[PDB]
């Protein structure tokens, strides 16, 4: 939300504000454009162009920080499990059952114009990462430990 | 296998076609012995009583040679096969050793097989004891328990987890 602005002199006014020698930067510069508000007050000030600074050990920090610390990366003991599991897969396979209702009507309607049928339930990919990250902790039974 | 529509009909290859079925089973051939009683159906329908030698054999074969193989060596004194008979008696099956013998069944002479023919005389114990015990890999038939025993393990679950690693990998690695 952070913007920067730099205020035009009224004696600059009849000098054009801001002479470009560079198409590119003024182009980046013309994508933020201005704000409704600003413009309200936007004479007597030019908005000017804010990037970040260059981040690179700074950026690597945080970037270690991030999936590691900010996420949740203990990675020692990163890999509920089967516990509550089964109710989840059992619901969501519950919720198929009906949502595939939409596309059983879908293939018996002759929707010779368009509609809607509400199909894209989708939830198989849901269904597949919980059912094989579930079953990759065999990784652990037998082979992290013993 | 020439095609010599000319070739006339022989009396020595009718009888050494079922020669050559008989020698099928001395090298347990046992596929190429069905290939052979296909090879001539026309010999095999009723007649050719060589050829019918062999095909009877085979019947008593997959029953089992051992019990009717008193009845195959007596059913033709001469049929032309009196060597290949001799090999018949060479290739007498030994196959029912996979079972238990020697003081825990003791006798096995009642199959009528020739290597367990006998009850206990040194002719019985040359086959039954041949290389100590029949065939002689294996534990001696005697303590032998019943077979090999083998048996199996729920330990196989790690091996397991072994073949789940592979085949989870895979569903994952579609996408």
């Amino acid at each position: 939300v952070i913007d920067a602005f730099r205020l035009i002199n009224a004696n600059m006014m009849v000098l054009g504000h801001e002479p470009r020698q560079t198409t590119s930067n003024l182009g980046h510069l013309n994508k933020p454009s201005i704000q409704a508000l600003i413009h309200g007050l936007n004479r007597h000030y030019y908005s000017i162009t804010i990037n970040y600074r260059k981040n690179e050990l700074e950026q690597k920090m945080l970037l270690n920080l991030h999936k590691k610390s900010w996420m949740e990366g203990l990675t020692l003991q990163d890999y509920v499990v089967k516990e509550m599991l089964e109710l989840a897969k059992n619901y969501n396979k519950a919720v198929e059952e009906e949502d595939k209702m939409t596309p059983e009507q879908l293939a018996i309607k002759n929707v010779g114009k368009q509609d809607p049928k509400r199909h894209l339930e989708e939830h198989v990919d849901v269904l597949m990462t919980s059912n094989i990250v579930q079953c990759l902790a065999a990784m652990l039974d037998t082979v992290v430990f013993k | 296998f020439d095609y010599k529509e000319q070739l006339p009909e022989s009396a020595y290859m009718h009888q050494l076609l079922g020669l050559n079925l008989l020698f099928l089973l001395s090298q347990n051939r046992v596929a190429e012995f069905h290939t052979e009683l296909e090879r001539l159906p026309a010999k095999d329908i009723q007649t050719n009583v060589y050829i019918k030698h062999p095909v009877s054999l085979e019947q008593y074969l997959m029953e089992g040679s051992y019990n009717k193989v008193f009845l195959a060596k007596g059913n033709i004194p001469a049929e032309s096969y009196t060597f290949f008979i001799d090999i018949l008696l060479d290739t007498i099956r030994d196959e029912i050793a996979g079972c238990i013998e020697k003081a825990y069944e003791k006798i096995l002479f009642t199959e009528a097989t020739r290597i367990l023919f006998f009850n206990t005389p040194k002719k019985m114990t040359d086959y039954a004891k041949k290389r100590g015990w029949v065939l002689g890999p294996n534990n001696y038939y005697s303590f032998a328990s019943q077979q090999q025993k083998p048996e199996d393990t729920t330990i196989p679950s790690t091996e397991l987890a072994k073949q789940v690693i592979e085949y989870a990998r895979q569903l994952e690695m579609i996408v």
